[PDB]
RNA sequence: CGGCCCCCUGGACGAAGACUGACGCUCAGGUGCGAAAGCGUGGGGAGCAAACAGGAUUAGAUACCCUGGUAGUCCACGCCGUAAACGAUGUCGACUUGGAGGUUGUGCCCUUGAGGCGUGGCUUCCGGAGCUAACGCGUUAAGUCGACCGCCUGGGGAGUAC
């Protein structure tokens, strides 16, 4: 009656868009294809690597329950962006955290900087950090024993761009985007971004805040032109990539792979 | 019982490499002398079997006509690409006042008194098609009388 | 495509850096365009058709898509 | 176009209301004074013809104006004829 | 993605030259509403901005010339 | 017999995309939750349980019911749904004029029983590889199209369908020959084919699987009948 | 301009019968009700419903028998280019009697085999079928 | 109709109100505007280029290609009144399923953000019913209707002769 105009709204209330409601049980798997059912129009076609962590197998068996991500609708067939991302979520709530007692505590272990600042990793994402943040001071983790274990305690991020640089070691110790694009500009600033859509001559890797980066088809690899990207490398997937180039007038940055 | 007229039959041709195929089609049209008629258009490398074809066709595929006696219940206009046909009742004793296909086709279909004229093309296969059609679209005095929500001496 | 050698940088990549440039100002193209008069009418025919290409490349094409093709 | 305050001026004089504004006489004055500057501009720029277009549709408006205020009411259109000094 | 929606700028001026300098090429070329994403309706005010200012010699028109 | 809140858990209320829809579903349809149609549950409700009691009679007069659904998702589901029941099914691809041509169909059912007798009942064996390891993949074939109507004999009295826009082509037989259709039909599909038209998610697993079971029930209760 | 308004509702009723749609609503005229009326009255049409004060709206609820429309046909006959009147003895007699013929007599508009009754004719508003 | 600026100037659209009160639609004759080329008189003349000249090509080449090159193109004021002046689709009004855009307003909404929900104008593409000889058109109709006008009646002769 209005029993079904009511259940709407309430459905409507116990329901959002992104992946923040825990909600899809996996109800079948099978390599390399999960799926969940979020109580969304269609079933998920899941990645299988968007689900194992950290050295390979999978985690999770029927009737598991992580939330993926919404405001996509109907390519043709099928429903959602990944739950992977949903994560991400929690990992900035949890560097978000820091903010309330001034300092978030985990592990952050910092070999090298691909891009000015050593790379931490927590759990089972990597991240890059500006040069500052891996070392509270000039000690360098490239006299530590390699792989180090201490915590990140934050040096600087970006804010709208995701780049965070974090503290290894010394416990004690406690319009937008292209107007000033000289920020990863110099020569060969190593970024990690995530792919987006690979076009036959190209593979669209572009993370930094609202910019576009093709590293096109020449690069990629060592071989140049037999080489067809979307064998190569993957589909959605945070890699190696650094500037090479920038226009900030035809916003056209041409990043590289083969580096 | 049905009856069965073959209207019709055309040599048409396929050029080829070699020259030109020839082949034959068959428009027929069949009836039982009441509401039921209907056509068929066959098409076959020799005339017989492309007749049969067509005889086939037609046995499916039939139509009912509401036959107030012999004749048709009102002026029913029927339309199909060029040919487009007019046809009205008529009194006992008249015949079938038709040309051609269309007159086949009536016969069929057992109206014995029409008045009727294809105007415009009057290429067989188009105009018996109108003439199926308007024979179709022909309501009857009930079936008014169940469209409207009324008895039949109220339409009269 | 004003360009200045950086101090230690090679020659070759140099070259490759104006040739990127050119590429960017579409200099040449330009150039080509210029060498002959487009009547009025041929260039709007031709920025019409380009479109008309660029449509059904867009959209029918992803249509075809959608279905597999073995 | 008419400026505002010369519009507002016209409208007060020969609207009864000096709110009313759509008043047929008031919007024949309207277009009178229109055609009146128009001229002006018009004796300068002679091969400026689609401006001359939106004159010659405005002049077109009052005759009609004028015709209707004819068959409703004589005497108002007299009058409006001789304030404005329309020859017809 | 346009700044000037964003912002919400009532008109785009010739007199901040840095902003314009965004919207300019290494060449002195305007830059395609494809590229920067600039809303129509900016764009091609941004662009008559472009004008004046290389009038009043605050932007050039192009590289090479002097 | 299905309740309302069932069909919610499984997903029957979620339809497609906005953009995707046909106007001709606008009377199923309730509203549109996040870009997305949602299908309308006080109206289904009733005109899926009179299709069932339609199914259920024909199955009292001992009626072939016909169980189409190539999306290859609902392709397991659907034929076990058949054999619940004993009844015929279409889980792979729909040859073109199974129905309107049964008669050349039939040839091929012959012969896929022929090959099947051949490979069980003979116990021969003694045959050329080559040769032999084709037959195999021709039995294979013919299982694949023709397995669940190999003992249909001759055309059937009813016909149940998962998606009416995808299997249009055994809809529109069922129309040329005079079948009664009885279709899942989504927001994007056509319901003007089908003769007893059931408003609901046709994509989603679970939901599908629903609209099977309680079929394959009410052909039982019939056939006990 | 609008320049018919009979001819226009009895075009809107028959894109309505076309499009499967249950009700269809127009500006009200005297006239137009009458017609409507008519039409409830020979069994074309559900009801007809005028509502409104100062620019009246009449609605009309169309009739649907077995899938297809009852408003079969629908043309004017009379019409602003070209009237026409007809004698008690020359009015037609629409579909051989039965669909009806709008005429408007001096004793109000009805339907044709209404005004032979009465014996008059008139003016030839529309056929309908 | 296309750099930028100023002066004079016509139309369109939206937002609310307020007013006028059928003043409307269409239009034979009539009047005006009407690309390019062309004409007249007076200016101008960089580039381009009918004509023309030479060089090639060719059987020939009164062409295509090359090197030159004058009317003209440019401005002023007159005339000419035609074009595949095309959407090959008269104007005005009403009514009839949808989708994806573009552009330009405007109302509300926490603009919590580039957004969310509407509501107007103009506009590009696809497609339903229906229509169509088919091709196709398809709420910007070639659908369903009304009002007015223009025009057609086999091909040629001929849009020519008088």
């Amino acid at each position: 009656e209005s029993f079904a105009q009511l259940f709407e709204e309430s459905l409507k209330e116990i329901e959002t868009r992104p992946g923040s409601i825990v909600r899809g049980v996996v109800v079948a798997i099978d390599k390399d294809v999960v799926l969940v059912d979020a109580g969304l129009k269609s079933e998920s076609a899941i990645p299988a690597e968007q689900f194992k962590n950290a050295q390979g197998e999978l985690e999770i068996q029927v009737g598991d329950e992580v939330d993926v991500a919404l405001d996509a609708v109907e390519d043709g067939f099928g429903e959602t962006l990944l739950s992977r991302e949903k994560a991400k979520r929690h990992e900035a709530w949890i560097t978000l955290e820091k903010a309330y007692e001034d300092a978030e505590t985990v592990t952050g272990v910092i070999n090298g900087k691909v891009k000015g600042g050593f790379t931490v990793e927590l759990n089972g994402i990597r991240a890059f950090l500006p040069g500052s943040l891996v070392d509270v001071r000039p000690v360098r983790d490239t006299l530590h024993l390699e792989g180090k274990e201490l915590e990140f305690k934050v040096i600087k991020l970006d804010q709208k761009r995701n780049n965070v640089v974090v503290s290894r070691r010394a416990v004690i110790e406690s319009e937008d985007p292209w107007v000033a694009i000289a920020k990863r500009y110099p020569e060969g600033t190593k970024l990690t971004g995530r792919v987006t859509n690979l076009t036959d001559y190209g593979c669209f890797v572009e993370i930094e805040e609202g910019v576009e980066g093709l590293v096109h088809v020449s690069e990629m690899d060592w071989t140049n032109k037999n080489i067809h990207p979307s064998k190569v490398v993957n589909v959605g997937d945070v890699v190696e990539v650094m500037v090479l180039d920038i226009d900030e007038e035809r916003r056209r940055i041409s990043l590289g792979l083969k580096q | 019982e049905l009856q069965e007229k073959l209207i019709a039959v055309n040599r048409v041709s396929k050029t080829v490499k070699g020259g030109r195929i020839f082949s034959f089609t068959a428009l027929t049209v069949v009836g039982d002398g009441n509401g039921r008629v209907g056509f068929g258009y066959g098409k076959a490398r020799e005339v017989p079997a492309a007749i049969q074809k067509a005889m086939e066709k037609a046995r499916r595929n039939m139509i009912n006509v509401a036959l107030n006696n012999g004749t048709l219940q009102h002026p029913v206009k029927g339309v199909h690409t060029g040919s487009r046909v007019f046809m009205q009742p008529a009194s006992e004793g008249t015949g079938i006042i038709a040309g051609g296909a269309m007159r086949a086709v009536l016969e069929v279909a057992g109206v014995h008194n029409v008045l009727a004229k294809a105007y415009g093309s009057t290429n067989p296969i188009n105009v018996v098609r109108a003439t199926i059609d308007g024979l179709e679209n022909m309501n009857s005095p009930e079936m008014v009388a169940a469209k409207r929500g009324k008895s039949v001496e109220e339409i009269l | 495509p004003v360009i200045k050698v950086r101090e230690n940088e090679p020659f070759d990549v140099a070259l490759r850096r104006f040739k990127r440039s050119c590429e960017k100002a579409g200099v040449l193209a330009e150039v080509r365009r210029r060498e002959f008069y487009e009547k009025p009418t041929t260039e709007r025919k031709r920025a019409k058709a380009s479109a008309v290409k660029r449509h059904a490349k867009k959209l029918a094409r992803e249509n075809a898509r959608r279905t597999r093709l073995y | 176009s008419l400026s505002t305050e010369a519009t507002a001026k016209i409208v007060s004089e020969f609207g009864r209301d000096a709110n009313d504004t759509g008043s047929t006489e008031v919007q024949v004055a309207l277009l009178t004074a229109q055609i009146n500057h128009l001229q002006g501009h018009f004796a300068e720029h002679k091969k400026d013809h689609h401006s001359r277009r939106g004159l010659l549709r405005m002049v077109s408006q009052r005759r009609k104006l004028l015709d209707y205020l004819k068959r409703k009411d004589v005497a108002r259109y007299t009058q409006l004829i001789e304030r404005l000094g329309l020859r017809r | 993605f346009c700044r000037f929606t964003a912002e919400g700028v009532q008109e785009i001026d010739y007199k901040d030259i840095a902003t314009l300098k965004n919207y300019i090429t290494e060449s002195g070329k305007i830059v395609p509403s494809r590229i920067t994403g600039t809303r129509a309706k900016y764009q091609r005010q941004l662009a008559r901005a472009i004008k004046r200012a290389r009038y009043l010699s605050l932007l050039p028109y192009t590289d090479r010339h002097q | 017999t299905v309740s309302m809140r069932d069909m919610l858990k499984a997903g029957v209320h979620f339809g497609h995309q906005t953009r995707y829809w046909n106007p001709k579903m606008k009377p199923f349809i309730f509203g549109a939750r996040n870009k997305v149609h949602i299908i309308n549950l006080e109206k289904t409700v009733p005109m899926f349980n009179e299709a069932l009691a339609e199914l259920n009679k024909i199955a009292s007069r001992k009626g072939k019911i016909l169980f189409v659904g190539t999306k290859r998702a609902a392709s397991e589901a659907v034929k076990d749904a058949a054999l619940s029941c004993d009844q015929f099914f279409v889980n792979h691809r729909w040859l073109g004029g199974m129905l309107t041509n049964w008669k050349t169909v039939r040839q091929s059912i012959k012969r896929l029983k022929d090959l099947e007798t051949q490979s069980q009942d003979g116990t021969f064996d003694k045959l050329t590889k080559k040769e032999a390891l084709m037959r195999t993949r021709e039995l294979e074939k013919l299982e694949n199209s023709l397995g669940g109507i190999k003992d249909m004999g001759g055309l059937p009295d009813a016909l149940f369908v998962i998606d009416a826009d995808h299997e249009h082509i055994a809809i529109k037989e069922a129309n040329n020959l005079g079948i009664p259709v009885f279709a899942i039909v989504d927001t994007n599909s056509d319901p003007d084919g089908v003769d007893f038209v059931i408003p609901g998610n046709d994509d989603a697993i679970r939901a599908v699987t629903l609209y099977l079971g309680a079929v394959a029930a009410t052909v039982r209760e019939g056939r006990s009948q | 301009s609008m320049q018919d308004p009979i001819a226009d509702m009895l075009t809107r009723i028959r894109n309505g019968q076309a499009a499967n749609k249950a009700a269809v609503t127009m500006p009200s005229s005297k006239l137009k009700v009458a017609i409507a009326n008519v039409l409830k009255e020979e069994g074309f049409i559900e009801d007809f419903k005028v509502e409104g004060d100062t620019k009246p709206e009449l609605e009309l609820t169309l009739k649907y028998f077995q899938g297809k429309a009852v408003v079969e046909s629908i043309q004017r006959v009379s019409r602003p280019g070209l009237r026409i009147y007809k004698r008690k003895d020359e009015l037609p007699k629409v579909m051989a009697g039965l669909g009806i013929a709008v005429v408007s007599t001096s004793k109000g508009v009805m339907t044709d085999r209404a005004a032979r009754q009465a014996g008059l004719g008139g003016e030839i508003i529309c056929y309908v079928a």
